[PDB]
């Protein structure tokens, strides 16, 4: 009927979704740890620049 | 987008005039408008000034009394009225569209000027040369010095590179030093600072010939060049 | 002595002549009357629309006594309520249609529920709504010249088994209407005007003026600090 | 009978997918950042106040030089900005004042608006005429249009309150994709820095990673216990952060599969509208219902700082592409760039 | 003996004014903490009513320098004969600037949106305040030398007071006065014509509570403010008919009649955010 096919596309889905090559937290944490690293020197937010680089300040 | 300009022909001097340079095709109630002469021979001067709406009007120290400067928003129509005309505004008259916000592209539409003929501190800048032979597939470079350090402040440059062909209005070439106008192709550059600036053109052909002129938008009077021209 | 350039300049000549054409237009728009209108499925609101001299929001402008009302029928918009109600809240008016008869019908496909209890139910979701805490409702009991002959078949102890009164027009219209306005559970803050109309009745227009000047004169009162 | 046998199906299915994401999580995110330092206060005022909207902001959006910005707001108004100097460059008067959407091209030329009209309209900024046209008006959702990002000056990815994603070519008209496999209302998007993925949020308590190629849900991530309201990626396109109407953003990762971590507090009750990524991914603004954006250390789950300058509730977010200022609008009608 | 009265001033007058300043100081910060709580309100009735609360603060400041010779003394009283009068006067400007605000909001609101912003609502605000700037600052550069140091015998000579009192005691109070009845005359016209008009208005009855409310602010601005104005015009116009004086009976009573109606003409910033809070209906 028409359930059927939503039920068959559901776990299709699921089947697609099954079958992916997960990688450790511990990996994924650390690529994301080392990213938040190496590009803390170029965030002005995080760290903040003198008042004469600041756009927003020069009034 | 189209500007005619009327009104012209010839005068006594003393007399008064009234040119009328009607729009169609753009939103004319929002764009400052300008007028600026050509004498005969002797290259672009800048005239006068009118806002997008009716607000801060200029003129030229030379015109400043004689000419004013009417605008009629729902008739799309700019007015120059002039009285007491000398035998040194004997000109063509462009009427000049624009438009002025943060990456906008000013002075980017000259309409086809009228003919006026009449019976018988200041930043000045200087084009090097009056005439340069080329020939057409060769790299040329055009020099333009001002006599005040046109970079601004706020980190604009504000010189304009116009080009004017063999008979016809000058269209716009490049604003604020770098920037290319739409419709250019991309042979023109510019490049400098300070108080010197040059236009480099790649490969010429029989279109590029004409006389370029530069010109200063720090402060009014807008003060424009010689003119160097080209020949083939 | 300003420091700004000749284009800054022209720029900010710009800018202000952005702020007047917002404010001249802000002050066309806030002279404007905007009317919610809600209301269950086929309770009335297109006979509504269509007495009033007239996909996703229907929009329907119409001025009277020199007065421009702006109604929105947002009944097209078949979504989570709760996600874009909250745009309305600076409405003046919630005009809600309910239907008389409808008391003795049920629409969905939810055969057991009698869909008077929904549409109060609905009701009483919008009034007590924590965005339209002092926006004021215009309650519209539609086709009452079709609820008599329900009367007099069928009273109202189907929809409400609690009935006490006879079988009359007058009462059960009053006992509609009462029940309905108790629903209310902010009486001090906002005010539920109730008007019952028909096919032929063309003082709806009336009613909606009389209710909106109503509320427009309370509105200024409270900003004057007096009400 | 068939029915149930695909819902077992189904069934074991999903208990097999949360066995495996249980075998892959040998450690938490807090528990490697425990020796790492702590990111400090982080005091930012408020730099600039741009006023001339009429009532409730409801997006916003930077543009991709830094400096120029979109909001939209239900006067019936889409102001372009000039962030520097709060000039308004442009402002543009929309058919329909039910915007809850707005999106800056990535290369200047045009905005995108849309809202309770099922219609995203396309507006062209650099015209000869100096006025600023409709340049199209993409209809075919059935469903308030809640989010709207520009993928390049022809595609646009778009999502609407039908439970659907939609990928327009601007050019034509028509949807050439449609994402589908939502089950409640979409609410949010958010393209990858590599424009090749994106992830939407629906009022289902899950997000989806949607590849924009094919038209295949990639992945789809649960975890939240309400409506979730925004998503931005994390700047590698290899995390993101959704923000609920529980009181609670939650970065998820794109390899690991799973939910990272987990911010929240117990003075927090307020729902979450909007959720921005720093420059380097180290802190998470997260605008609340409760009339302030919180800062949170995104590698602690500590709250870093409190940007309280607004007195409605804060609308949608943005951080430069620069990251030099971070733009907050909300329903009092103001904008404010903070640094 | 102009001051022969001074044994029963000191017990009658420090209690009172020491009970209007502690009445003032409550019942004002409360209403100044409620209104910058409520921060939505941003028209110009919100920074009308802001200014004259903060005057009116300002003005029980000003009440315990002043209370000081009230019991039996630099030239500091000069100084605080500033802050007293202008703030009671700089309510009444308020009281009436105000009321036009009210006026122009409901019988002519287009123009109440359109002219009267928050813009002009500063504008005449600082003009207010510098118009009682220019009007007080002649009382600081007077000494009020003796025993008794605001003594307004030593004050007064006849050179120049008698037609320039009358004066200010004119656009003090009797300008205000007729602004403030015709403002408010105009809001009661126009709320029983819409009375008349609608049904659902006379049925809901939102109207009596504003009738209520102009009928006390007139009310108490009246019997506030009317017995000193009148008791120095009436003490000119006599003047003019009784050139000569005599400070034995006349001049007494007058002083006696001065320092009683003084009374009343502070007395008004004890009731003032008792109004406000009658006014306004949820935040009380
Ligand atoms: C201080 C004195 C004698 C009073 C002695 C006692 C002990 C009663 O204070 C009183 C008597 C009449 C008063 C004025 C009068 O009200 C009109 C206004 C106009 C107004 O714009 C500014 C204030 C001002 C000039 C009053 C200033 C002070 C005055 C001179």
């Amino acid at each position: 009927t028409a359930s059927i096919a939503q039920a068959r596309k559901l776990v299709e889905q699921l089947k697609m979704e099954a079958n992916i090559d997960r990688i450790k937290v511990s990996k994924a944490a650390a690529d994301l740890m080392a990213y938040c690293e190496a590009h803390a020197k170029e965030d002005p937010l995080l760290t903040p620049v003198p008042a004469s680089e600041n756009p927003f300040r020069e009034k | 987008v189209q500007l005619v300009e009327s009104g012209g022909g010839l005068v006594q001097p003393g007399g008064s005039r009234k040119l009328s340079c009607s729009a169609s095709g753009f939103a004319f109630s929002s764009f400052g408008m300008h007028w600026v002469r050509q004498a005969p021979e002797k290259g672009l001067e800048w005239v006068a000034y009118i806002s997008s709406g009716s607000g801060t009007i200029y003129y030229a120290d030379t015109v400043k009394g004689r000419f004013t400067i009417s605008r009629d928003d729902p008739k799309n129509t700019l007015f120059l009225q002039m009285t007491s005309l000398r035998s040194e505004d004997t000109a063509m008259y462009y009427c000049v569209r624009s438009i002025y916000y943060y990456g906008s592209s000013p002075f980017d539409f000259w309409g086809q000027g009228t003919t006026l003929t009449v019976s018988s501190s200041d930043i000045v800048m200087t084009q090097a040369t009056s005439s340069v032979p080329v020939t057409p597939g060769e790299s040329v470079s055009i020099s333009c010095r001002s006599s005040k350090s046109l970079l601004h402040s706020n980190g604009n440059t504000y010189l304009y590179w116009f080009l004017q062909r063999p008979g016809q209005s000058p269209q716009l070439l490049i604003y604020r030093m770098s920037n290319l106008a739409s419709g250019v192709p991309d042979r023109f550059s510019g490049s400098g600072s300070g108080t010197a600036f040059t236009l480099t053109i790649s490969r010429l052909e029989a279109e590029d010939v004409g006389v370029y002129y530069c010109m200063q938008h720090l402060e009014y009077p807008l003060t424009f060049g010689a003119g160097t021209k080209l020949e083939l | 002595g300003c420091t700004l350039s000749a284009e800054d300049k022209a720029a900010v000549e710009r800018s202000k002549m952005i702020d007047r054409n917002l404010r001249e237009d802000g002050e066309k728009a806030a002279r404007e009357v905007k009317l919610l209108l809600l209301g269950a499925g086929e309770s009335g609101k297109n006979t509504i629309v269509k007495q009033m001299k007239i996909t996703g929001i229907v929009e329907t402008h119409f001025t009277f006594k020199d007065l421009h009302f702006k109604m929105f029928d947002v009944g097209a918009q078949r979504s989570e309520r709760k996600k874009w109600i909250h745009c309305f809240e600076g409405v003046t008016a919630i005009i809600f249609c309910v239907a008389l008869s409808d008391y003795d019908l049920v629409l969905a496909e939810d055969e057991e529920m009698n869909r008077m209890h929904a549409s109060m139910k609905l009701f009483d979701s919008i009034c007590n709504n924590k965005w339209f805490t002092d926006t004021s409702i215009i309650l519209f009991l539609n086709k009452k010249d079709l609820f008599e002959e329900k009367i007099k078949k069928s009273p109202l102890t189907i929809c409400y088994p609690e009935y006490a009164g006879s079988n009359t027009y007058e009462e059960a219209a009053a006992y509609i209407q009462c029940q309905f306005e108790d629903l209310n559970k902010r009486k001090d803050t906002k005010e539920i005007y109730t008007h019952f109309t028909c096919a032929t009745d063309t003082k709806n227009v009336q009613f909606v003026f009389d209710a909106v000047t109503d509320v427009i004169i309370k509105n200024n009162l409270k900003d004057c600090g007096l009400f | 009978s068939e029915l149930d046998q695909l819902r077992q199906e189904a069934e074991q299915l999903k208990n097999q997918i949360r066995d495996a994401r249980k075998a892959c999580a040998d450690a938490t995110l807090s528990q490697i950042t425990n020796n790492i330092d702590p990111v400090g206060r982080i005091q930012m005022r408020t730099r600039r106040t741009l006023r001339g909207h009429l009532a409730k902001i409801y997006a916003m959006h930077w543009g991709t030089d830094s400096r120029l910005l979109v909001s939209a707001s239900q006067d019936g108004k889409l102001i372009i900005w000039d962030s520097y100097t709060t000039n308004k460059v442009h402002a543009i008067p929309l058919r329909s004042s039910w915007v809850m959407t707005c999106a800056y091209a990535p290369s200047g030329n045009y905005v995108a608006c849309g809202g309770l009209d099922n219609i995203c309209s396309i507006y062209n900024l650099k015209t000869r005429e100096g006025n600023v046209r409709v340049s199209r008006e993409l209809a075919g959702h059935t469903g308030y249009l809640s989010c709207c990002r520009f993928l390049d000056d022809n595609q646009i990815v778009t999502s609407s309150g039908d439970t659907t994603c939609a990928l327009w070519d601007i050019e034509t008209g028509q949807q050439t994709t449609t994402f589908t496999g939502h089950t409640g209302d979409v609410m949010s998007l958010s393209l990858a820095p590599d424009t090749r993925l994106f992830v939407s949020g629906a009022c289902d308590a899950s997000a989806k990673l949607w590849d924009v190629r094919e038209g295949m849900c990639r992945q789809t991530f649960t975890g939240h216990e309400s409506d979730i309201n925004a998503i931005c990626f994390f700047p590698n396109g290899n995390a993101f952060a959704t923000g609920s109407d529980d009181a609670t953003c939650r970065l998820f990762d794109l390899r690991a599969d799973q939910e990272l971590m987990t911010y929240s507090h117990d003075n927090i009750i307020c729902g979450i509208t909007s959720v921005s990524f720093s420059k380097s991914g180290r802190l998470l603004l997260a605008g609340y219902d409760d009339f302030n954006c919180n800062v949170w250390d995104a590698l602690k789950a500590d709250r870093a700082g409190v940007l309280a300058g607004h007195d409605n509730r804060v609308s949608c977010l943005g951080v430069t592409d620069d990251g030099m200022a971070v733009a907050t609008g909300s329903w009092d009608s103001f904008l404010k760039i903070w640094n | 003996d102009l001051y022969a009265h001074h044994s029963t001033a000191r017990i009658v007058m420090p209690l009172h004014y020491s009970l209007v300043f502690i009445i003032g100081l409550v019942g004002n910060l409360l209403a100044l903490v409620v209104i910058v709580q409520n921060r939505k309100k941003i028209n110009s009735t919100t920074l009308y009513s802001t200014n004259l609360v903060i005057s009116d603060i300002l003005f029980t400041t000003a009440l315990p320098t002043r209370i000081a010779y009230y019991a039996m003394g630099d030239a500091l009283c000069r100084i605080t004969a500033l802050v007293f009068y202008i703030n009671t006067y700089a309510g009444v400007n308020f009281m009436t600037c105000l009321s036009i605000d009210r006026f122009i909001a409901v019988v002519h609101p287009l123009r109440y949106n359109k002219i009267k912003r928050i813009e002009h609502a500063k504008g005449v605000c600082i003009f207010v305040w510098i118009l009682v700037f220019a009007q007080t600052l002649p009382l600081l550069i007077n000494p009020m030398s003796k025993i008794t140091c605001m003594e307004y015998p030593n004050f007064e000579e006849t050179k120049s007071l008698p037609w320039i009192l009358l004066g200010a005691c004119f656009i003090g109070y009797v300008l205000p006065l007729i602004i403030i009845l015709i403002c408010y005359s105009q809001i009661c016209c126009k709320l029983f014509r819409t009375a008349k008009q609608n049904p659902l208005t006379e049925k809901s009855g939102v109207n009596k509570k504003a009738l209520n409310t102009i009928i006390l602010i007139i009310v108490v601005f009246v019997l506030c403010f009317t017995p000193y104005h009148v008791a120095i015009i009436q003490h000119m116009i006599k003047k003019l008919r009784f050139s000569n004086f005599l400070e034995c009976s006349q001049r007494h009573s007058f002083q006696i009649s001065l320092h009683f109606t003084v009374c009343l003409m502070n007395f008004n910033c004890c009731m003032d955010p008792f109004i406000y809070f009658f006014a306004c209906k949820g935040y009380k």
